[PDB]
RNA sequence: UGUUUGCAAUUUUUUAUAGUAUAUAUCAAAUCAUCUUUAUGCUAUUCAUAGACCUUGGGUACAGUAUAAAAAUUAUAUAUGUAUUAAUUUACAUAUAUUUUUUCUAAGAAAUUAGGUAAGAUUUUGUUUAUAGAGAAAUUAGAUGUAAAAAAAAAAUCUUAUGAGGGCGGAUCCGCUUCUAAUAUUUUUUUGUAGUUAUUAUUAUAAUAAUAAUCAUGUUUAUUACUUAAAAAGCUUAAUGGCUUAAUCUUGCCUUACUGUUUGAUUAACAACAAAUCUUA
């Protein structure tokens, strides 16, 4: 829906918006102004290259919609002409450039790339549209970086160092604040000690996780997206930190 | 104004239209 | 081709397109928002069964279990029932035909979906005139201490539609006026009519005088009726004339 | 259930979508050229006033949100990538950053009359006027917290130049006036200088300049090529001031005109303007914010660096 | 254009009558100024 | 009598906005460009990058 | 109230000096009453009080 | 003087008489539009609902951890709520070099580049 | 056929049919200059048609991923080449004005125009924060807060009523008078404060309790109501008073800045008269 409003509305605007005049960007009979000429030509007129045929003027201007199943207002489709158009068609001379000796414009890359077909966990590229979270295994159950808070620091001086000590320092990351995002608290059993975790939210900007030399009992890491967090933390660790997770 | 040049524009069309038979009889004959 | 279809437009669009309704017109951005309203209407059903079902668990409660007792109870329905009311609403509308059928007057006014619009509409242009005469005419304080008209009311002379506050000629106005009412809540009620002319000059004590020149009781309306005509009051509609229609009239010389 | 028959029957949300046999022989553009006449206009030929005189009056106007409306404007075109990686990944981090804790039963706060009362037992004190605002003339804005119910975000944008010797060489203002038009894409509004300086040699109440202000996704999209193609490319440049704001929520701070020039919509033409005529600007960014340091925080989260000066 | 010519037909004759109603007033009010 | 004014927006394109990085999204402009490449941008400069490495008496 | 902000009598009867807090909040008003005894301002929701002023 | 033509020939075209008039659209395409129009306002409101219930958790989250906190004693010989009168701190969140460039710069893209991430980052 | 081409959608009115006043259609006016050739041309391809690689031509295309099948089509004069005629007749093309489709040199870039009327706006001065060039002094953007699901009930103190034609003395006249209604006032006796979304806890996805948010079926540039001391700005000229709920400002239409006569006032204009001032019909 979102596709064929932007493309229902890019032609309501093609109505009410004034006329492209060529000569405020082209001069007259330069390599670019007849570029343009000959692709409009192709386009019948329409200076826009994602509204497919439409004359905003005419006996035919009613007819504006476009029927069920069309490819012009897919993403695609936009792309696709607009790259398609990014290619010079006239040598700097003036002259035409043949149909096999126009040279493609570089393409952009794949949303979704090889770690997602391939399917590594342990890779910070895949699920390049959702937010991935950094899962230890402890010498076993999968929890985060996670340690006991001394006297001398503080919650978030603490969490800088167990992050060092177990993910290594080759990581640009960033602890948002001072404030705890989640809490889980394991009550004592009257006997042993109870623990009251503190979460700290964090940010990754560049580099990897290390557990080479780990201060830690860590064996393995990955990067989990949040339908996958379900799946491999325990249901009373998962059910406190769920709060702390994003739309994406 | 419209249907106006529309006829005078049919109306052009058929001396077209003439002169591009009597023409053809010319090229036939020689 | 006749004029019960419609207009020429219609017998003539009706002739050379094809049948189907609108609703199922092969458009890309209008078969994608009618899916996003219909997915939509579903969840708003949802909900009325869902707070309709609720309302039975705390109907079948014992008061004392509420430690606000029976007062507290019923304080909690209420805002229940309202909130179903408004999900009958929001959950038509968004239907393109219900407006359609509204518009073109055939719309049902037995159901609260058309009774929304129907007030949404007398309350843009009409109430706005009617609430200026009650003020600029100072019918109050006069008439009443405060009165804020809740229905609409338009009276027409021998099929003339006369403006609110127009003076009209003394011939004209000499037969009972046919009032075109409309109510916007559901239900059948009796109403009453009255005219009054809190004008009449009263020489002898240096004031004026109200006198009633109409005056009927027990007249049954519901949402659906809309043209009441003050002549036959007893004869063909139910209701009890206390006093038949008297020609207003205005002496030389009075405002 | 009797709530359910109160709703309407003939449901035209409820049909079924349409199907291909009838999709194929809808041909718009084959009704048109087989009918062979012109069909008959409606009846209903209602077309909003070009004036609004008044409340009451017969002929009344319809929303912009009305597209036969003269105020109409299309709307959105696309999602601005600035404004999905704020409401993404920044509309927390800000929460989380600023947030301070209140016990769960904290009474409320209430405001207290900034414009103060005498009070005593003098009888003077009883028909005074309210005292002045103390310390300055005009009462600031107080702050408000940064909570999940009040995120600072970007409003509006005003690109606003001043061209003085616009008044010798009329050519100057006409210049200006097609750059801030291809920069924002909307028709600027000439302004007018208010004060005379004879050493300046400014006249008052002569145009001097103009204005343009974008608004909704179009300021989004100004911040995404102003942080990202304009500033990075300005030669030695240190950052945005860390003085800017009034106090209010809205940083202000200008461009050269060799930095205006690098806009992709001024260097693309840059040979149609004359020589020695692309004029700077006082670009104003006003946010939802309700402080000078959460606007400062605001435009640190989309990336804009800040040099202390 | 096989139905709507009758109704095309009906349009023009609405039109052609009070053209013919305009002018025939408008000639009577010239008499009577 | 208040007069309703009309909006006056000249023509806008869909460009493709290729940044240094590789990476590309579409904006709303006036330029009749499709594509238009940055060679320098805050994904290439000091300013913006300054944990970057191989850009940096 | 007349061109020079002169505040003239519409009808036959008695001054008034008063304030209406109902319709300004710091205004201060004359008034005519038909009858000595009356207190002005009238409640709002009070009838009018006027006279014929006609002969027959 | 030539070049400036082109300019004033840029205004002309915007001007009130040259604009396009405003639209006119029959009932069937009115009504059209009023769906379209009727939701997408929806769809809004289904994202700021989303979008704002998700604000919603994450403060409640962050309400439930301070006030627990707040209640906590330690670590070892400290009173408390000490951990918690530190974690309100606002130490640097409001001076310069609050948030990273590095991350406040990298925006949402269409698609990736060349290099979606950088794994040999070294400190 | 004015009005956007898929279909009863604004207000009033005309006419006609059914109908016993209403209903439907139709017509006119108001609101608005939306631009309209159903293809006659273009484009692609092919087939003829010239010979040192030409003009003019006839076909083909089958259109929702809309299409070659209109992204904008005029007239006229002169003159040349091809070509044609009884002819500067016709067709074609250039040579270049000249006109129409107003669609191409920004009036929504320009005046401080001051009265009548209607609508809309409501601190504009100064002070102050910030802002390429820009400085003591140039432009621009800002400078209060609250509310917007919703109340219900008991008594009392007045004041009002062209309320009950209240009662009693002299229907609507007047002083005493109970009752009822309405506004206001008590800090008053309280009762209720939900629903929705989400969190936490208990209980068996639901229920209950607590906590938090909650104007929102609406182009978030939301909107609406209320509030924001005083001075200052503005209101034809000094000074004083006044106006912000208009006497200011903006815009539309206008020119009552009208003709004759006339009312009551300025505690009987100026401590007389006269020339005056305001107001009424
Ligand atoms: N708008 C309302 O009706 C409404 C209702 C309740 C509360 N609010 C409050 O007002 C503020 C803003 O409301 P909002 O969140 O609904 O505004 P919004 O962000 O959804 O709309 C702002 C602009 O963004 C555009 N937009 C919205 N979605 C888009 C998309 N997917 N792609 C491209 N453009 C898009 C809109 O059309 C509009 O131009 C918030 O504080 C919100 O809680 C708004
Ligand atoms: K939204
Ligand atoms: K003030
Ligand atoms: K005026
Ligand atoms: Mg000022
Ligand atoms: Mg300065
Ligand atoms: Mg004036
Ligand atoms: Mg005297």
């Amino acid at each position: 829906f979102e596709e064929s409003f932007y493309f229902y509305q890019k032609r309501l605007n093609e109505r009410l918006t004034a006329p492209f005049r060529k000569d405020f960007y082209f001069k007259k009979d330069t390599a670019a102004d007849l570029d343009w000429r000959i692709k409009l030509k192709e386009r019948h007129g329409v200076p826009a290259k994602d509204i497919g045929r439409y004359n905003p003027r005419g006996r035919m201007a009613w007819n504006d919609e476009v029927l069920v199943g069309s490819q012009t207002s897919s993403r695609k489709h936009m792309v696709e002409k607009l790259l398609a158009d990014a290619e010079m068609r006239v040598s700097e001379d003036g002259e035409e450039i043949p149909a096999e000796d126009r040279v493609p414009v570089e393409k952009p890359m794949p949303r979704r790339t090889e770690a997602d077909e391939k399917g590594d966990v342990k890779r910070l590229d895949r699920a390049l549209d959702k937010t991935l979270y950094l899962v230890v295994k402890k010498k076993a159950k999968w929890m985060f970086p996670t340690g006991v808070v001394p006297t001398d620091e503080g919650l978030h001086e603490t969490a800088a160092r167990i992050l060092a000590e177990s993910a290594g320092v080759n990581m640009n990351t960033w602890i948002v604040g001072r404030v705890p995002v989640a809490h889980h608290v394991v009550r004592p059993v009257f006997l042993k000690k109870g623990e009251k975790i503190f979460f700290l939210k964090g940010r990754i900007m560049a580099g990897q996780a290390d557990l080479t030399d780990n201060l830690h009992d860590l064996v393995d890491f990955k990067w989990l997206t949040q339908e996958e967090l379900r799946s491999t933390l325990a249901e009373e660790y998962f059910h406190s930190v769920k709060g702390m997770f994003a739309e994406r | 104004f419209l249907l106006g040049i529309k006829e005078r524009k049919l109306a052009k069309a058929d001396r077209r239209e003439e002169y591009r038979r009597r023409v053809r009889e010319k090229r036939e004959q020689r | 081709g006749g004029p019960e279809l419609g207009s020429r437009r219609r017998r003539a669009a009706l002739a050379t397109t094809g049948n189907l309704p609108f609703e199922q017109l092969p458009y890309q951005c209008f078969q994608d928002a009618r899916k996003i309203l219909q997915q939509d209407r579903a969840a708003k059903i949802a909900q009325i069964v869902k707070e309709t079902e609720k309302i039975k668990l705390i109907e079948a409660r014992d008061a004392s279990e509420f430690e606000g007792g029976e007062a507290a109870k019923q304080t909690r329905i209420k805002s229940l029932r309202k909130y179903i009311e408004e999900l009958k609403i929001l959950a038509d509308i968004n239907d393109p035909e219900v407006k359609r059928r509204f518009e073109d007057g055939r719309g049902d006014m037995t159901k609260p979906v058309y009774r929304f619009m129907a007030e949404r509409r007398w309350r843009s242009m009409d109430y706005k005139i009617i609430a200026q005469r009650i003020s600029q005419f100072h019918v109050v304080p006069d008439l009443l201490p405060a009165f804020d008209p809740t229905m609409d009311v338009k009276l027409s002379f021998r099929g003339y539609q006369v403006s609110p506050g127009a003076i009209l000629d003394s011939r004209v106005t000499e037969v009972a006026p046919t009032l075109r009412m409309q109510v916007f809540d559901k239900g059948e009620r009796l109403l009453t009519v009255v005219v009054i002319d809190s004008d009449v000059p009263d020489v002898t004590h240096d004031n004026f005088k109200r006198r009633c020149h109409f005056l009927a009781a027990n007249i049954p309306w519901d949402p659906s009726k809309t043209v009441l005509s003050l002549r036959s009051v007893g004869d063909r509609v139910e209701g009890d004339v206390g006093k038949p229609w008297l020609p207003p009239f205005a002496q030389k010389g009075s405002p | 259930i009797p709530d359910l028959a109160e709703l309407e029957t003939r449901s035209a949300l409820d049909a079924p979508i349409p199907s291909e046999e009838d999709k194929k022989e809808f041909r718009p553009w084959k009704r048109a050229a087989d009918r062979k006449a012109r069909l008959p206009s409606s009846r209903y030929q209602y077309h909003p006033p070009k004036y609004n005189r008044g409340p009451l009056h017969p002929i009344q106007s319809p929303p912009s949100s009305d597209p036969i409306a003269r105020d109409f404007v299309p709307g959105p075109f696309n999602m601005p990538r600035l404004k999905e990686t704020f409401r993404t990944v920044m509309a927390s981090d800000l929460m989380t950053l600023a947030y301070i804790h209140t016990p769960p039963g904290t009474p409320k706060k209430e405001p207290t009359e900034r414009l103060r009362a005498w009070e005593g037992d003098s009888p003077y004190f009883a028909n005074r006027a309210r005292r002045a605002p103390r310390g300055a003339p005009e009462l600031p804005i107080r702050e408000r917290d940064i909570s999940f119910r009040n995120i600072p975000e970007i409003k509006e944008i005003t690109v606003s130049t001043f061209v003085p010797l616009g008044l010798k060489n009329p050519d100057l203002l006409i210049v200006a006036r097609a750059v801030l038009l291809a920069m924002t894409g909307t028709m600027p509004e000439m302004t007018r200088s208010k004060n005379n300086v004879v050493q300046w040699q400014l006249q008052a109440n002569k145009p001097a300049g103009c204005k343009t202000t974008i608004y909704g996704n179009a300021a989004w999209e100004f911040m995404d090529r102003l942080i990202h193609l304009v500033l990075p490319r300005i030669k030695d440049w240190k950052g945005v001031p860390a003085s800017t704001g009034d106090g209010s929520g809205n940083v202000q701070f200008g461009l050269n005109p060799e930095d205006v020039q690098l806009f992709p919509e001024v260097e693309c033409n840059y040979d149609m303007y004359p020589a020695k005529m692309i004029p700077g600007c006082h670009i104003a960014i006003k946010t939802t914010a309700t402080s000078d340091r959460q606007a400062k925080l605001l435009l640190q989260s989309l990336g804009v660096p800040f040099y202390s000066n | 254009s096989s139905v709507i010519a009758e109704l095309i037909k009906e349009k023009l004759a609405a039109r052609a009558e009070y053209n013919a109603r305009q002018s025939a007033l408008r000639k009577l009010q010239q008499q009577k100024m | 009598a208040t007069f309703v004014p009309r909006h006056r927006r000249p023509y806008q394109f869909t460009q493709l906005v290729q940044l240094s990085d590789g990476s590309t999204f579409t904006v709303r402009t006036t330029m009749p460009t499709a594509l238009y490449k940055s060679a320098k941008d805050s994904r290439n400069h000091l300013l913006w990058q300054p944990s970057d490495k191989s850009l940096k008496a | 109230m007349g061109r020079d902000h002169t505040i003239h009598a519409a009808v036959a009867g008695y001054v008034k000096y008063y304030r209406d807090p109902q319709l300004h909040p710091d205004r201060q008003y004359i008034g005519v009453v038909f009858n000595r005894n009356d207190k002005l301002p009238y409640p709002k929701d009070a009838p009018r009080k006027r006279k014929l002023g006609l002969v027959a | 003087d030539p070049r400036i033509i082109n300019i004033l020939r840029h205004f002309a075209v915007l001007s009130p008489k040259r604009i396009p008039p405003p639209l006119r659209f029959g009932r069937n395409r009115y009504l059209r539009h009023w769906t379209i129009h009727r939701a997408w306002l929806l769809f809004r409101r289904q994202q700021r609902e989303q979008r704002e219930r998700i604000l919603m958790q994450q403060h409640q989250s962050m309400s439930n951890a301070c006030e627990e906190l707040r209640n906590t004693e330690g670590p070892g010989t400290r009173e408390t709520g000490y951990l918690y009168r530190v974690a309100m701190l606002k130490n640097g969140v409001y001076g310069l070099k609050s948030i990273p460039i590095e991350y406040a710069s990298r925006a949402l893209v269409e698609t990736p580049g060349r290099q979606a991430w950088n794994h040999e980052w070294k400190r």
